[PDB]
């Protein structure tokens, strides 16, 4: 008499792909509390729903076809198309709540716009901001997830978007984290640039991207002091997928890539759940006050200032 | 570097700077600081390294072009050594390192000429890195580790074997499934005489620190309901509803705003004792009102529980829903592991809410003032309700296997009872006492209850100690005093024995103990003249309740084995329980199993017993040999259980009976598919536990001797060459023979004396005036114990004046003349 | 107290002493250890270790002098302490008591009512009101102080169970030790406890060789068998396990006792050693009394039961505990 509700297989649709609220979550939660919201943000092939399915069930053992979260094809990657569209939906067993996300200023986006304001070219940019917006002010964590080093554009867009939020503030963590690195990125003397550059880039973000999940503590660099950095921000780096002396295989200078996403996965679970409103709320409450506040950020007053100016 | 590999790498350059030396000790600054800023060049010279080194197969032959190279094995080893010790190695540096040693240990017991090799300290400098290096967040260098250690497993000293069993013992539970059979291949790969050993276990006392540690800090009270419904679902109905799992939990339940190592958190045993001390800690918390119902819901469900299980201890014939019936042999470890759980929660909830209503002084955080405040009013329900299921506990413990619950359950009991249920106690207490085998608590129960009749504890108190002849003669006496009539049965003088060292349920238990007493000592004649002896009495005293809870038909097959009589030994295992026999692998065990460690091994014994009958059968390659090999791999696989639940608690010693039972599997399988052509086919057991194990008793010899007698009677049915078990036989005969003596089984030991050399005082005397002097030496020793003095002197004067005339005697003259 | 760090960057703290002479220490801990090696036949068949934990201590010439830290031991007093903290606390809903205090306002009127007075001597004191102000003492502290210590302090019943035994075979070989030596002013601040093993260890060697009872307040008893040390061997007592690891000990030095004597005869004609601070003389005869087993007897040669018996009994009697030194804290 004490069963779980019911087991998740395939994640859904949280949000259609016209910005459109749709609610069909309510029948997997439950009426308990101190729930654990994280986002994810990214570029058009960064690779976004792959880490997502594998941080919320799944293994790279496993094959790309059954993952939680649906991830482009080889038949797409060809044509230059996205494949995550709108906001998906997912909790795991351990009460934990996992949100993708369609990519922001994508072509694809834009080319699928194009054959259906002054001009089709704002709206991509509208739509980017009030995802980003609502992942920060309803998740309590947001992953980044950069293809290349210093897009330096990626910056601006976030803290413009923070600046456009809806709403004794609440700043939910930034991570930043570096797909498809190379062994040239897995070194000390490029990782003081990274987080130099890093913490120069965002002095006034008012978000929490310093002081937590610091992988020099995850025994990534087993020599390396922590007063070598100035200070190391939350950034992670994820690797491209991978008689006795003539079978030694070939060196690649990074840990494997199972090892650094358990790490990641471990670091992304054994974060803080800071309360999110003036009360405390449950799955059921929090779902109710997410859609409320895509509701309002729906018909908001400082999209249309911002609308304006462009 | 790498244009260096032009003269390297050359096929036989006499310069100054040797490229070796340049690449070993030139270059030994880029270890220091340079590889962790600036790995590659680290990785280039010690590949470049490997690549000349692996072309003159590491210079072994050699420890003009011989003499300048007669040290460089030694640099090579003390370099692997020193940079395998170190800590803040990269993977790629790690894994070649790995390789490299692995190379080298595969090499080095390919050579019979290599053997001086092993006593230089670069040797024992390259196995401590090795060891060092293992029990790592990576598995495969575990595996390679695991490896190259059980690739040279002999010709190392104590402490390294020392160490590898505890290496073993604590990777035995591992949330893999290689690591297991790597480790568990190379725990079986160990001799008896170190696996056996009273020796500390470092690994066992770390994991007792780490969870010492936890449970010292505050109350974190982050274990969401949902967690302990899926623990509690787990443990009372064996249905988890989760498909390493507990790792991911313990994540979860972590905080980062707000410290277990990360190298035991892949252990399973330490997340089972965090998970139950969370839910534990999470029940006494929310004052408990668990989602498993209201405060006196919780208590009803675990006092039925318990009820249900101490019922079905009394008679097995129960079929307790969810605790006696399995799916296959997997259910069947996890029904214990449960159990052992369950018990664990209980003692944890007892601890916690008496630190809850008293308190402690630096072990425990004081709670909450509310918690204080709600448990010092309701202690005295709490105190009534734990008074009033101890009874049960006691059983259930015993049941379980864990004495050490019953004997903490039954001295709290006996303290709160201090003004019919007392003598039921005493009984479970001292029973428990002597599976522990501890003599002195129970004289010291014995003494504190002959203030309040209760003179057969001594009996008990005896048997512990390992002397089965006089517990039996007592337990005899002591039912004819208070039964009134004559239940003595044959035995051997009383007096010789000596010299050498009224309620039912106490008759009952009495009974039990002299039928338990006798099979220790494998004696099957005596079992049935004790079984006639009861049968006689109980007819004649119309007890009706006097029943011995032991299976005959199992005593019968244990005997026709024993005797050579395979025929009728097959007749008699066709009525045991379980699959017939050989001629649907997974599910070996039968159903409605009882989660008794001693119902697991008596199956054991039976599957072994089934197999040797079919191999014999079919005997007199593939024919029978396909499912046997198969049956046997199984048996070995199941019969890990118990050695895997020791490690689940800090016990700091594994069971006897089970890893006995363990190696006779083994060396059964290896016997199958090699037909007794490797020395692997033996019993680990030598004379080196005389030494080192004499605080077991002789039971253990038993089962060795047992699977030893069959094969060298199957010898006889080879022609092709064989290994020499002759040796083998009389020496583990011998050592026994020495075990029962010391314990004064005269009996016993006469039977050893009487099989190795191929009831009355004088008998002995009449029957008795490489392991010559040492039989000689035995004879006398067990003469004189026996109480003729002057024969044995006599005896021993007359070995030494032979001994002085032979060639070595050199242990054999000394020793009878100190004795002497 | 300072802190070394060696090779392996391990805290090796130590400690300074001045003025004090610390020769006969380090002959002490010789000895300790000298004794302990006899043991080592004996654990090799037995789960329970026989030791007697010990730390080692170096002079600096005639009155300095450094000795060696022991970490992991807790206190006695401290339970105590902690307990009197929470019943204070626990009354005050619905600082402490020094023990002299404590022990005058039971020990005041008593006298007062008996018909003495407070300026009475201590030697001229009544035997019934001591004993019953000790008796009435004893009703309220409870003996479960350090059996629910150790209980707490454990993780599974295997665990407890070992370190029970650790601790009662421990006690036995302290106990016999000291009362072969003489080791006196063995108050609560003098006895530490190892959490992780169980086993007992020592402080203050200094009042030993039987100068105890000499002092202003002379003790009859040979070692300390308070309430809680009794209680915390379970509930059969002093008869079960501790009573066979005496009777071990007491046979194990007994048939040693060679080398022993030996030993402290070349303690005596020590030029470094000031005894004084024939008396060493009269020691090694009263150590060698004692090992020959004529403790108390013209000429009768006690045995080694009777030896074990007549010392227990002579250290739980409540005549020898209410005639005490206040700060002995013989009520816990
Ligand atoms: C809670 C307060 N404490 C207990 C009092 S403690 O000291 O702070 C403490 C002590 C330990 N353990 C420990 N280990 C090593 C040494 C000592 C130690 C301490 C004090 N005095 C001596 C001493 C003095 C004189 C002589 N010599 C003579 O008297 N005549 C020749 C010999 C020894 C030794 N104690 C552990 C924890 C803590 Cl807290
Ligand atoms: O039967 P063994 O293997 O030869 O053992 C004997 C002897 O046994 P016995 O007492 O039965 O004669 C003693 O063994 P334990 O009593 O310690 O178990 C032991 O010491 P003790 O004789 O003093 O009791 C020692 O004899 P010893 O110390 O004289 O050498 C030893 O003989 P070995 O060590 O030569 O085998
Ligand atoms: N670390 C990686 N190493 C190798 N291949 C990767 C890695 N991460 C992603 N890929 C591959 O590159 C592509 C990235 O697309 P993916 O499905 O992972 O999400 P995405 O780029 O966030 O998608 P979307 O276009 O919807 O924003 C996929 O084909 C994926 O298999
Ligand atoms: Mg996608």
């Amino acid at each position: 008499k004490l069963l779980p509700p019911e087991r998740m297989k395939h994640s859904i649709k949280l949000v259609d792909d016209q910005m459109n609220w749709c609610d069909s979550a309510i029948e997997y939660l439950l009426d308990q509390t101190d729930v654990l919201v994280v986002g994810v943000l990214g570029l058009q092939g960064t690779g976004k729903s792959m880490v997502m399915s594998l941080l919320s069930a799944n293994t790279p053992e496993e094959d790309q076809r059954t993952y939680v979260f649906r991830a482009q094809s080889a038949e797409m990657k060809e044509r230059g198309g996205n494949q995550t569209s709108g906001i998906d939906f997912f909790i795991t067993q351990e009460r934990i709540v996992f949100l993708d996300t369609q990519p922001i200023l994508s072509p694809s986006i834009l080319d699928h716009l194009i054959n259906n304001y002054n001009l089709p070219h704002t709206y991509v940019e509208m739509q980017s901001l009030q995802i980003a917006a609502f992942l920060f002010t309803v998740c309590h964590v947001v992953i980044v997830v950069q293809d290349w080093f210093t897009d330096l554009s990626l910056y601006r867009f976030l803290q413009t978007a923070e600046m456009v939020k809806p709403s004794t503030e609440y700043y939910p963590h930034l991570v930043f984290l570096q797909n498809k690195a190379r062994r040239e990125d897995f070194c000390p003397r490029k990782l003081r640039q990274m987080h130099l550059m890093i913490d120069q880039l965002m002095a006034h973000s008012h978000l929490r991207y310093k002081g937590t999940l610091s992988m020099l503590q995850c025994n990534v660099f087993p020599g390396l002091p922590p007063d070598f950095l100035d200070s190391e921000v939350n950034l992670f780096l994820v690797p491209f997928m991978d008689p006795l002396f003539s079978l030694l295989p070939g060196y690649r200078g990074h840990p494997s890539f199972q090892s650094l996403v358990s790490k990641l996965r471990s670091q992304v679970m054994s974060m803080a759940r800071p309360q999110l409103s003036h009360t405390i709320l449950t799955e059921k409450n929090w779902f109710h006050y997410a859609a409320r506040i895509w509701d309002g950020v729906r018909k908001s007053s400082a999209l249309a200032e911002y609308s304006r100016l462009l | 570097l790498s244009a260096l590999t032009t003269i390297g790498n050359a096929k036989n350059w006499a310069l100054s700077p040797t490229v070796f030396a340049l690449l070993s000790k030139n270059l030994m600054i880029v270890h220091s600081d340079l590889a962790v800023h600036f790995p590659a060049i680290q990785y280039a010279v010690l590949y470049t390294l490997y690549s000349h080194c692996t072309r003159h197969d590491h210079f072994i032959s050699s420890s003009t072009v011989t003499t300048a190279t007669k040290k460089h094995f030694s640099i090579i080893l003390n370099l692997l050594g020193i940079l395998l010790k170190k800590d803040n190695l990269n993977q790629d540096t790690r894994k070649l390192l790995m390789t490299w040693a692995l190379e080298a240990a595969v090499l080095m017991r390919k050579s019979e000429t290599y053997a001086p090799l092993f006593s230089l300290p670069s040797f024992h400098k390259f196995c401590k890195g090795l060891l060092a290096n293992t029990l790592v967040e990576d598995v495969n260098i575990c595996l390679q580790a695991c490896s190259s250690l059980h690739a040279l497993s002999s010709s190392l000293p104590d402490d390294l074997l020392q160490r590898c069993v505890d290496v073993c013992r604590v990777q035995l539970v591992h949330s893999g499934t290689r690591i297991r059979q790597a480790f568990g291949k190379l725990l079986k790969s160990i001799p008896l005489d170190v696996v056996l050993s009273n020796n500390n276990h470092t690994e066992i006392q770390e994991i007792s620190l780490a969870l010492r540690s936890h449970m010292s800090k505050a109350p974190s009270n982050t274990f969401h309901p949902q967690d302990f419904s899926d623990v509690i679902s787990f443990i009372l109905y064996g249905n988890s509803h989760r498909t390493n799992w507990l790792e991911r939990l313990f994540y979860s339940c972590q905080r980062l705003d707000k410290t277990i190592p990360r190298n035991l958190l892949k252990t399973d045993a330490v997340l089972w004792q965090w998970a139950i001390w969370e839910a534990a800690q999470f029940t006494v918390l929310s004052k408990l009102r668990t989602p498993l119902g209201r405060a006196q819901d919780t208590f009803q469900t675990i006092e039925g529980i318990i009820r249900s299980l101490a019922a079905h201890t009394l008679n097995p014939d129960q079929d307790v829903s969810q605790w006696t019936t399995a799916d296959n042999d997997e259910g069947h470890g996890n029904n214990q592991l449960r159990l052992v759980l369950l018990l664990q929660y209980l003692e944890n909830l007892e601890k916690l809410m008496y630190n809850a209503y008293e308190g402690c002084a630096n072990a425990l955080t004081s709670p909450p003032k509310v918690i204080r405040t709600f448990f010092y009013t309701n202690r005295q329900t709490c105190q009534d309700w734990l008074t009033r299921i101890r009874l049960s506990i006691m059983r259930v413990g015993l049941l379980a296997g864990q004495p050490a619950v019953t004997v903490r359950h039954g001295f709290d009991l006996l303290t709160e009872m201090k003004t019919n249920e007392l003598e039921v106690t005493i009984m479970m207490v001292v029973e428990a006492l002597c599976e522990l085998h501890c003599p002195e608590a129970i004289q010291g129960i014995a003494v504190w209850s002959s203030s309040i009749n209760l003179l057969w504890i001594n009996s008990v108190a005896q048997q512990a100690e390992g002397r089965f002849e006089k517990a039996s003669v007592e337990y005899q006496e002591h039912l004819c005093a208070m039964t009134g009539v004559d239940c003595c049965i044959s035995s051997f003088d009383k007096s010789v024995l000596t010299l050498a060292n009224s309620s039912p349920e106490v008759i009952n238990y009495l009974g039990n103990k002299a039928c338990e007493c006798y099979i220790s000592i494998a004696d099957w004649a005596a079992v049935q003249e004790w079984q006639n002896s009861i049968h006689d009495l109980k007819k004649s005293t119309s007890s009706t309740s006097l029943n011995l809870k032991a299976d005959f038909n199992y005593i019968k097959s244990l005997s026709s084995f024993e005797s050579g009589k395979f025929v009728e030994c097959t007749e008699q295992l066709e009525l045991l329980p379980g699959e017939n026999i050989n001629l649907d692998m997974k599910k070996l065990l039968p159903n409605m199993l009882s989660p008794d460690p001693r119902e697991l091994q008596k199956s054991i014994e039976v599957q072994l017993l089934r197999s040797s009958v079919c191999l014999a059968t079919a005997l007199n390659w593939q024919s029978i040999t396909e499912n046997v090999v198969k049956y046997l791999k199984q048996t070995s696989r199941i019969a890990i259980g118990p050695l895997r639940l020791s490690t689940l608690t800090v016990s700091q010693s594994l069971p006897v009976l089970s890893t006995l039972q363990l190696y006779c599997s083994s060396a059964l399988e290896n016997t199958v598919s090699n037909r007794l052509s490797t020395e692997d086919c033996l019993i680990p057991l030598f004379s080196e536990a005389l030494r080192s194990c004499k605080q077991h008793d002789v039971r253990p010899w038993m089962q060795a001797l047992r699977y030893t007698m069959y094969q060298n009677q199957l010898l006889e049915k080879i022609k092709e060459q064989t290994v020499p078990i002759r040796s083998h036989l009389m020496e583990l005969g011998l050592t026994a023979a020495k075990f029962a003596r010391k314990r004064g089984n005269v009996s016993l030991a006469t039977r050893l004396l009487a099989q190795c050399s191929e009831t009355t005082a004088q008998d002995l005397v009449q029957h008795f005036k490489k392991w010559g002097p040492e039989l000689d030496i035995e004879k006398t020793k067990l003469l004189y114990t026996a109480g003729q003095s002057t024969h044995a002197m006599e005896m021993l004067s007359s070995c030494a004046i032979s001994f002085c005339k032979s060639v070595k005697a050199e242990y054999a003259v000394a020793k009878s003349i100190l004795t002497l | 107290k300072l802190l070394f760090l060696g090779s392996d960057g391990k805290s090796y703290p130590y400690l300074f002493k001045g003025l004090e002479d610390l020769h006969l220490d380090e002959r002490i801990m010789q000895f300790l250890s000298i004794v302990n090696t006899m043991f080592a036949t004996i654990n090799r068949q037995e789960t329970p270790r026989f030791h007697a934990r010990h730390y080692s201590v170096t002079p600096l010439g005639t009155r300095s002098g450094l000795i060696q830290w022991v970490d992991g031991a807790t206190p006695l007093f401290g339970l105590y302490k902690r307990w009197q903290q929470r019943e204070a606390a626990l009354q005050a809903q619905k600082i402490v008591p020094r023990p002299s205090e404590l022990y005058y306002s039971k020990i005041g009127p008593a006298l007062k009512t008996v018909g003495l007075s407070l300026d009475v001597s201590r030697r001229d004191w009544p035997l019934h009101v001591m004993k019953a102000v000790l008796e009435e003492l004893m009703e309220a502290t409870p003996p479960n102080l350090l059996a629910k210590e150790l209980w707490s302090s454990c993780t599974t019943p295997d665990e407890w169970w070992r370190v029970t035994q650790s601790y009662a075979r421990s006690t036995a070989v302290m106990s016999m030790v000291g009362y072969i030596i003489g080791l006196g002013d063995r108050h609560l601040d003098n006895v530490l406890i190892d959490m992780t093993t169980g086993e007992v260890v020592h402080i203050d060697y200094n009042v030993c060789f039987e100068k105890g009872k000499s002092l202003r307040v002379p003790e009859k008893v040979p070692f300390r068998m308070t309430q809680n040390i009794e209680t915390a061997l379970g509930v059969t007592g002093v008869e079960g396990v501790f009573r066979l690891s005496c009777e071990q000990v007491l046979h194990i030095m007994r048939r040693g006792r060679e080398t022993l004597l030996t030993l402290l005869e070349a303690f005596v004609y020590d030029p470094l050693v000031d005894w004084t601070a024939s008396y060493a003389v009269s020691v090694w005869k009263r150590v060698k009394a004692k090992l020959e087993g004529r403790d108390v007897d013209p000429n009768r040669r006690m045995s080694v039961a009777e030896q074990v018996d007549y010392v227990i009994k002579e250290a739980t009697n409540l005549d020898n505990l209410a005639q005490l030194y206040e700060g002995w804290t013989a009520w816990v």
